[PDB]
């Protein structure tokens, strides 16, 4: 509904019961539903052709190993599931089988200079390799992490292989004179490996699925609740504000007024939590001018990206700001 | 922000609020039970301690009234829906009212509020901690020889007794360490 | 003095009073933070390191003489409040730290004292090797002790209880050829008795610390304990001393003339700035407005001083009455509770609030960056020595003590009578001296 104008962009005209029998009295409008409905699978079709999601969920099952058939249909489990057993059953193991946070008080209000937002972007994969767990790893019957010191086993090794594969696509991708065509391959390539490395985790707190050995899932918690926790009293060093924490992201206040400063705080904070671990990641996304904090999932602020030229293009977003007693004058 | 204790003369037909143990000013102060606020009626509501307990009791037992029954309200500044059929979803915050199925709900007399309005209570018929807080020699030693015998002193106490037992009857001064470090 | 020392264990659990514990719990972080600020302040072994804090800690009900068994009262005391602050610092490093060493330092003084053959016979009572040797063998080994260690001068050896031990424990008194040997039985003088009792203590202690921290859900659950859920280390003092309404009457006029002489630096430097530009932002009043009613002057007298202000640096003389002072004067209306209707503690000036470019509100001493800042003090006619000695401090990123010793110099009073908290404590100070 709301799709039909943010990325597909026109109107939607919709007919509900009560103009049916008009619209059975009627020729023009009758043949206005018919061709509404031609318009409607063509809209649906561009939606595919922007989005790519057929050759993104082709290469996502080629590297997943399971049935694209049951791909689209929705499922962390299966491409998860059916492509850890690949790995594991190289290692002659045998697997069961089928049966049947932290919220940081976000201090509200108004912020009139530049606001930065942090992207925790492949944050637990990041973590799980960083400390190296897996299932053979743990005195597992309140569990702790053994010595470092042991070889890197069986899943952070997957892990690590899908983490280098990224590694390659972002090398390969500086190429150039690239027939658009390998272009959007690698671009597509690299944004499907990150969304297996973010459904990762999710293969384990899906209790009814089969590795869902809960010990884990708490000593993963416990570790990004304390690396949250570390990063916050870091930067809070740093003679800056912290105002929203979540697992997969942080909105910081920057308090400057210039442009290009900005970006080396940025960098500076992106080589600080570097300094706590290195395969741990950080994303300088983007740039505030003035915001207001109501909650996380609800506020309004101004999308101000850099344009070139050191300008910048600046548009009103307002994230969920209804009204809903239709009663006002 | 409580409710204070409005309280109905027994003779002279006029009413009355009892705010805090001293009545006013300074060497002045004298006790609230002492003299009808009415500057001409010269009955003294003192002698008449028990008439108070009655209302003390027979106003507690609305307060907690309100409490079990209480209402359930919405919070989103726009929607305000008031109801007590508790539904069943929940959120961070707690449950979500089904109107405006994008926000919480909340209690109406918030527990807090019930045993604050217990301590404020419980505060203006212990005159004995206030008695004794208080800084100046002479002017403890003047009103104690003025009026403070064991009678009145035993009065306040009694009545003070009733509410302080009824709030500490059972709900919430206690913390089961027993089950907080297990 | 009592029996209260003790080595921490077994939650207590009964059923207390909502009321008494909070009071515990300000009770103790107060001790706490005094400890620090004491300590920091002084060297240990000074006199008045000890004076000061037996007054303060005996003040606040923890070390009186012998009583009953366990529920004497200041053993309890110092039981609950302990076992409720556990469950206070669970959620950082830094915390934890700051927490076990100063409950270290404490245990370490308030043990210090006790009569030695108590001292012994509690040591017995805490475990098994913690026994005493026969001062006999003070003679039959005098050879051994001394001319074994360093940590022992001539011959004056006093006649300490000394301490027979097993090497399994000793693992560092002996390892560093400090003691005599007997089967590992050293025999070491009280000093590191202290030592290895602490360090026994600090590791038992925090592999206690951790499981906690690893088991919080259950006070989720709940939110009478929401404060100490983690709400400690923020914008309220020990409690409201410099609150609304206290002791002052003065005339406008006056206001400057006190101000070379009483205005702490974070005001002071605030209220020359106000004096130039005669304009303020949004936030920043905000702090020096409620300052003011420190000293408690009228609403219209201080509109009055505020007009002043504003229409000489030409602010409209209508706008006035529907801008400014509209807020100025509420500042004293309905909602404002804890918000507005308090003045402010350095806690609030220090640990938020950040201040941006060309704007004055906010700590110095943190805020102000440090050679700027050393010329800026020293503009105060300051020898710098004293500002030396203070920017120590103030890298030390403690600065209550830091605005303490320039007011000590500048008024050259050698007490800082007090351990200031509130720069309206401060100014009702500065006024008492005259
Ligand atoms: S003690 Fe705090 S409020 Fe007072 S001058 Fe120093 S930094 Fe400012
Ligand atoms: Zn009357
Ligand atoms: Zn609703």
């Amino acid at each position: 509904s709301e799709l039909v104008q943010q990325i597909l962009k026109t109107e939607r005209v919709v007919i509900p019961m009560e103009n049916i029998q008009n619209m059975y009295s009627e020729s023009s409008q009758l043949l206005y539903l018919l061709e509404h409905t031609w318009k409607d699978a063509k809209f649906i079709l561009q939606i595919m052709c922007e989005l790519n999601v057929l050759p993104l969920a082709l290469q996502i099952t080629n590297i997943a190993g399971n049935i694209m058939s049951r791909t689209l249909m929705g499922g962390r489990s299966e491409r998860n599931e059916f492509l850890l057993l690949h790995a594991f059953y190289e290692n002659n193991y045998i697997v069961p089988d089928k049966q049947i946070g932290l919220v940081l008080d976000p201090k509200v209000g108004f912020y009139d200079k530049f606001i930065l937002l942090l992207d925790f972007n492949s944050l637990y994969p990041s973590i799980i390799q960083e400390f190296n767990i897996c299932f053979t790893t743990v005195q597992r019957v309140i569990p702790e992490l053994p010595d470092p010191s042991l070889e890197m086993g069986i899943l952070p090794r997957e892990i690590r292989k899908l983490v280098e594969r990224r590694k390659q696509v972002k090398q390969l991708m500086k190429q150039q004179d690239l027939n658009p065509d390998l272009i959007l391959q690698y671009d597509i390539r690299q944004k499907a490996l990150k969304l297996t490395a973010n459904s990762m985790y999710g293969c384990l707190g899906f209790s009814y699925s089969r590795f869902y050995a809960k010990p884990l899932a708490a000593l993963v918690t416990y570790k990004g609740r304390e690396i949250l926790m570390h990063t916050k009293e870091m930067v809070q060093k740093m003679n800056l504000e912290v105002i929203y924490g979540d697992t997969d992201s942080i909105m910081i206040n920057t308090n400057s007024t210039n442009l290009e400063e900005v970006f080396k705080l940025g960098n500076k904070v992106k080589s600080e939590v570097n300094k706590l671990y290195k395969l741990l990641e950080i994303d300088i996304d983007g740039v505030f001018k003035s915001l207001l904090l109501l909650k996380k999932k609800k506020y309004a602020a101004l999308v101000v990206e850099p344009t070139s030229d050191g300008n910048y293009v600046t548009k009103q977003e307002l994230k969920g700001l209804d009204i809903v007693r239709r009663d006002w004058c | 922000d409580c409710e204070r204790f409005k309280c109905p003369c027994p003779t002279c037909g006029t009413e009355n609020i009892y705010d805090n143990v001293f009545d006013g000013s300074g060497t002045d102060m004298e006790p609230s039970l002492y003299r009808c606020s009415n500057i001409d009626c010269k009955a003294s509501p003192l002698t008449f301690t028990v008439q108070l307990s009655n209302k003390l009791i027979m106003d507690i037992r609305r307060f907690i009234k309100k409490y079990y029954d209480g209402w359930l309200i919405c919070e989103e500044p726009t929607c305000r829906n008031r109801t007590r059929h508790l539904p069943l979803q929940f959120s961070r915050t707690g449950p979500l009212c089904p109107a405006c199925m994008k926000a919480t709900l909340q209690p109406e007399y918030s527990d807090k509020s019930l045993y604050t309005q217990l301590c404020f209570y419980r505060y203006i018929f212990d005159a004995e901690c206030a008695l004794e807080k208080l800084t100046t020699d002479h002017e403890k030693d003047k009103l104690k020889k003025q009026f403070f015998t064991p009678k009145v002193l035993q009065d306040y106490r009694k009545l003070k007794n009733t509410a302080e037992q009824f709030l500490s009857r059972s709900g919430y001064s206690e913390v089961n360490l027993s089950k907080l470090f297990a | 003095y009592p029996h209260c020392l003790q080595f921490y264990l077994q939650p207590p659990s009964e059923n207390i009073s909502l009321i008494e514990f909070e009071n515990l719990a300000i009770d103790r972080v107060k001790l706490l933070k005094s400890v620090e600020n004491l300590g920091v302040s002084y060297v240990k072994g000074t006199e008045q390191y000890q004076s000061k804090l037996e007054s303060e800690l005996r003040k606040l009900k923890f070390s009186y003489r012998e009583n009953l068994e366990d529920e004497y009262e200041p053993r309890r005391r110092d039981h609950i409040s302990h076992f409720i602050l556990r469950l206070a610092y669970c959620q950082s490093e830094e915390l934890r730290r700051w927490f076990i060493q100063q409950e270290m330092d404490l245990l370490r003084f308030r043990f210090s004292i006790l009569p030695k053959d108590k001292i012994q016979d509690f040591l017995k009572d805490s475990q098994l090797q913690f026994e005493a040797i026969s001062d006999e063998e003070k003679t039959l080994r005098e050879q051994e002790i001394v001319a074994s260690s360093p940590s022992l001068s001539g011959l004056k050896l006093g006649f300490e209880s000394i301490y027979k031990i097993p090497f399994a424990d000793a693992l560092d008194l002996f390892r560093g050829r400090k003691v005599y040997l007997e089967d590992g039985f050293a025999y070491v003088p009280l000093k590191d008795i202290v030592a290895i009792i602490l360090n026994e203590f600090r590791a038992k202690l925090s592999k206690a610390l951790a499981l906690t921290a690893r088991s919080l859900p259950a006070v989720q659950s709940d939110e009478r304990l929401q404060p100490l859920l983690n709400h400690l280390s923020h914008s309220y003092t020990g409690q409201d001393y410099s609150t609304q309404g206290n002791v002052g009457k003065i005339s406008l006029d006056q206001i400057d003339l006190l101000s070379t002489k009483s205005f702490p630096p974070c005001m002071r430097q605030l209220h020359k700035a106000l004096r130039e530009n005669h304009h303020l932002r949004h936030g920043g009043r905000m702090q020096y407005g409620l300052f003011l009613k420190g000293i408690g002057l009228t609403l219209e007298q201080a509109l009055q001083f505020w007009k002043q202000e504003f229409i000489k640096g030409k602010m409209d003389p209508d706008k006035f009455d529907k801008g400014y002072s509209y807020n100025i004067r509420h500042s004293f209306g309905k909602e404002g509770k804890r918000t507005d209707y308090t003045p402010f503690s350095c806690l609030k000036i220090i640990l938020s609030n950040p201040p941006s470019q060309g704007d004055y509100h906010g700590c110095p001493f943190r805020h102000s960056d440090p050679e700027l800042l050393k010329q800026k003090l020293q503009s105060y006619k300051i020898s710098p020595g004293g500002i030396s000695q203070i920017l120590d401090l103030v890298k030390g990123t403690h600065y209550q003590v830091a605005c303490q010793k320039y007011f000590e110099m500048i008024h050259n009073v050698d007490d800082c009578g007090f351990s200031l908290n509130h720069p309206n404590q401060f100014f009702c100070e500065s006024q008492r001296i005259l």
